[PDB]
């Protein structure tokens, strides 16, 4: 006679948690841009209307999707990640320019809005970098965990840019071996000596609104996984 | 009000440091007509709201003061750790252009570094097909802008883009109506 009030009390605990995802859900998607956010609906639909009928067959596997969701780093380099990339961030990582030149026409033939920009793997020259050999200063792209087919893309995006202790050191630095340097908590030192810098908060950092995002799926996934079992073995 | 704020801390910094912050780049240049207001803003870029101090000391400084305030970080040009090239004096020798640094002039003349950074060796056009003329007919290319904004890279990358453009000319009299009202 207690099992009802019980699965009432468990479903509004479920809607909690749902409520929670889209609050959160949503403050990723206010802090992607309405620009970006719309390019990646709409190449979900030219992909999606592209399967539908099976034509042009190594370009529909081969949108490999958005840099921010190809690699994962640990938390303390959220914001040091996010800055020297930017809108780097949204950059379409595909194989090459057929399927960038596919993915357009259709685009500007259904007439579909967003801004997208993309990296094709086949043509960034990997141009082999040398590293210094300090102490003083970590390469970024070592402290990113990504698939290596797409390491050309990240080579270009992070393979210049060094991760120092404190401004002084990097502003040695990146003038003495002409790379980009930045400091844990968001400062730069550009290898042309231009200095960019200030407070950079854990609110807008995109990467820790993702692992928000992405944890509240798993917490959901948990809860929804236990309830069903509850309901499943309730029938009997 | 975050301009308000900006512009809070921009002169406790001023108040700070005060031999050593010049300004933004903005309160300290201006070109020489207004017809290349447009051209002028489409070069410059993030530059136009770039702070120019003396030394990279100034600037760790200033950004860790910030930092402290809790506030919009900002971008900084050290006069003495910029790396820059001459500005091309062969290119003044031109058939039918000239250097967009010509067609800007400093504040104090000290800065000149800062606008040999931010400009370098852009040349300024009236028209599209003049731009096109001089930045791909010569044996050696050049980074050129026409009077309406589109830029024409030595790769070959054709840039247009006015729809954020008119507001960016439209600061550069916003300036003079700031300074008149003050």
């Amino acid at each position: 006679n207690y099992l009802w009030r019980e699965e009432n009390a468990e479903q509004q605990a479920l809607a909690a948690k749902r409520e929670d995802l889209e609050k959160k859900q949503q403050l990723l998607r206010a802090a992607t841009g309405k620009a970006i956010l719309n390019g990646i609906d709409s190449i979900n639909k030219v992909l999606d209307h592209f399967r539908r009928k099976g034509i042009n067959q190594h370009v529909q596997n081969g949108y490999h999707g958005i840099v921010m969701n190809n690699f994962e780093c640990e938390p303390a380099f959220y914001t040091c990640v996010e800055v020297t990339a930017g809108n780097r961030l949204f950059y379409h990582i595909v194989d090459s320019d057929e399927v960038s030149t596919k993915i357009l026409m259709e685009f500007n033939k259904m007439n579909l809005p967003g801004e997208v920009t993309f990296l094709p793997l086949n043509k960034l020259d990997v141009r082999d970098t040398a590293y210094p050999e300090t102490n003083d200063a970590i390469p970024m792209i070592s402290k990113l965990r990504y698939n290596p087919r797409f390491d050309k893309a990240f080579k270009h995006v992070f393979g210049k840019t060094l991760i120092c202790r404190s401004m002084e050191v990097s502003t040695q630095l990146a003038r003495a071996f002409t790379m980009d340097c930045i400091t844990l908590e968001g400062d730069q030192v550009s290898h042309r000596g231009a200095l960019t810098g200030g407070y950079y908060d854990t609110r807008k950092s995109r990467l820790e609104l993702q692992k928000d995002v992405r944890k509240a799926e798993e917490e959901l996934g948990e809860l929804e996984a236990k309830l069903n079992e509850n309901l499943r073995r309730n029938i009997e | 009000s975050r301009q308000q704020r900006k512009a809070e801390i921009m002169e406790s910094i001023k108040r700070l440091y005060p031999g050593s912050v010049y300004g933004r780049l903005i309160d300290l240049c201006q070109p020489t007509q207004k017809k290349y207001q447009i051209a002028v803003t489409k070069v410059l870029g993030k530059n136009m709201d770039a702070i120019i101090v003396d030394s990279e000391k100034t600037g760790r400084d200033c950004i860790q003061y910030i930092k402290e305030q809790r506030g919009e970080p900002e971008t900084f040009l050290p006069l003495d750790y910029l790396e820059v090239k001459p500005t091309d004096e062969k290119l003044r020798e031109l058939k039918g252009a000239k250097l967009v640094i010509d067609v800007i002039r400093y504040e104090p003349p000290h800065i000149k570094k800062a606008l040999q950074y931010a400009c370098g060796n852009a040349l300024v056009c009236d028209n599209v097909e003049d731009a096109r003329r001089i930045a791909f007919g010569g044996h050696q290319r050049h980074k050129t802008v026409a009077l309406d904004g589109t830029l024409f890279q030595k790769s070959g990358v054709i840039s247009g883009g006015a729809s954020d453009l008119k507001a960016k000319a439209r600061r550069w009299d916003e300036k003079a109506v700031d300074k008149l009202k003050e």
